[PDB]
C-alpha cells in the first residue's frame, strides 16, 4: 500500500503516480499508448528537410533583418506574432512550420526530452520552457 | 511572544497572518474604489494583500482554476513560479512583451522576482 500511501502534503505528482499504480486499467492504456509512441513514424533529422534545412542559427532572424522587406515594394522600414499578425515573415514562418512538425512528431512518438533538447538547440526558449511544464 | 526550522516557519506564518490582517481593511477599501477591476492595479493590490482564494474568483473573467489545483496540493510552487520567471525574462531579452499593457508587464516582473527593471527603452 505504499503505492497509494500518502498524506494531504503529497503532491499532485505522487497523486498521478498512485493513480497509475492502483488503477490497473489506466496503466494498461498507458502501456498501450507507450507502445504506440515507440512504434511510430519519425522524420529524419539531418537527412531531410526537417532539420537539415532547418538548422537556423537564430530564431526570427529573417524578421529581425528584414521588416516585411520581402512584402514591400521598396527597401522600406510567441507573444509578438500573436498580438500582431503583421510581424511574422515567410522564411521564419516556413522554418517554424518545419521545426513544429519535427517537435510534434517527437512528442507523439514520446521523445519529449529530445524535443526539449531540440527546442534548446534551435533557440526556442519559449517552446522549451513550455515542454518543461 | 514565544525543531528550529519548524519554529522559524511557524513564526513566519504568524507574521504573515499579522501582515495580512493589518492590511486587510485597507485592501478591501481600495478594491471597492477600483470599480471595474483592472489586472494592472486590482491584481497588484490583491497579490500584496493576499486573499488568493478570492483573487482567483476575481480572475474568472479570463478563467483560472490551476489555483484550485494548488489549494488541493500546496506543493512545488517555488519551481512553478521560477519557470514562469524564466519564460518572462526570455520574453524580455527577446525584445517582445513590449506592446502589451504597461503595468501588466509591471505585475509580471513581480512574479518573476525583479523589484526594479531597467528595460530597453531605459524605463
Amino acid at each position: 500500500n505504499m503505492f497509494e500511501i500518502a498524506a494531504p502534503n503529497a503532491s499532485e505528482k505522487t497523486i498521478v503516480d498512485k493513480l497509475f499504480q492502483r488503477d490497473t486499467l489506466v496503466r494498461q492504456s498507458q502501456l498501450v499508448v507507450d507502445w504506440l509512441e515507440s512504434i511510430a513514424k519519425d522524420e529524419v533529422g539531418d537527412f531531410s528537410d526537417n532539420i537539415e534545412y532547418y538548422a537556423k542559427s537564430v530564431y526570427w532572424e529573417n524578421t529581425l533583418h528584414t521588416l516585411k522587406q520581402r512584402s514591400m515594394l521598396s527597401l522600406g522600414s510567441p507573444d509578438a506574432p500573436i498580438r500582431q499578425k503583421l510581424p511574422l515573415d515567410d522564411l521564419d514562418r516556413e522554418d517554424d512550420i518545419r521545426l513544429l512538425k519535427y517537435l510534434f512528431t517527437l512528442i507523439r512518438a514520446g521523445m519529449t526530452d529530445e524535443a526539449q533538447r531540440l527546442c534548446k538547440r534551435c533557440g526556442q526558449a519559449w517552446r522549451a520552457a513550455t515542454l518543461e511544464g | 511572544g514565544q525543531n528550529e526550522y519548524v519554529r522559524n516557519l511557524e513564526r513566519r506564518k504568524a507574521f504573515s497572518h499579522w501582515l495580512a490582517h493589518t492590511a486587510e481593511e485597507r485592501i478591501e477599501e481600495e478594491v471597492s474604489l477600483y470599480g471595474p477591476e483592472r489586472h494592472v492595479e486590482a491584481v497588484f493590490s490583491f497579490l500584496t494583500g493576499g486573499r488568493i482564494s478570492d483573487a482567483c474568483r476575481l480572475a474568472q473573467k479570463s478563467g483560472d482554476h490551476r489555483l484550485s489545483l494548488l489549494l488541493s496540493q500546496m506543493v512545488g510552487s517555488q519551481e512553478m513560479r521560477e519557470l514562469i520567471s524564466l519564460q518572462l525574462v526570455d520574453w524580455n531579452k527577446l525584445q517582445v512583451d513590449h506592446y502589451i499593457q504597461e503595468e501588466r508587464l509591471r505585475v509580471f516582473c513581480l512574479l518573476s522576482g525583479t523589484p526594479v527593471w531597467r528595460s530597453s527603452d531605459n524605463r
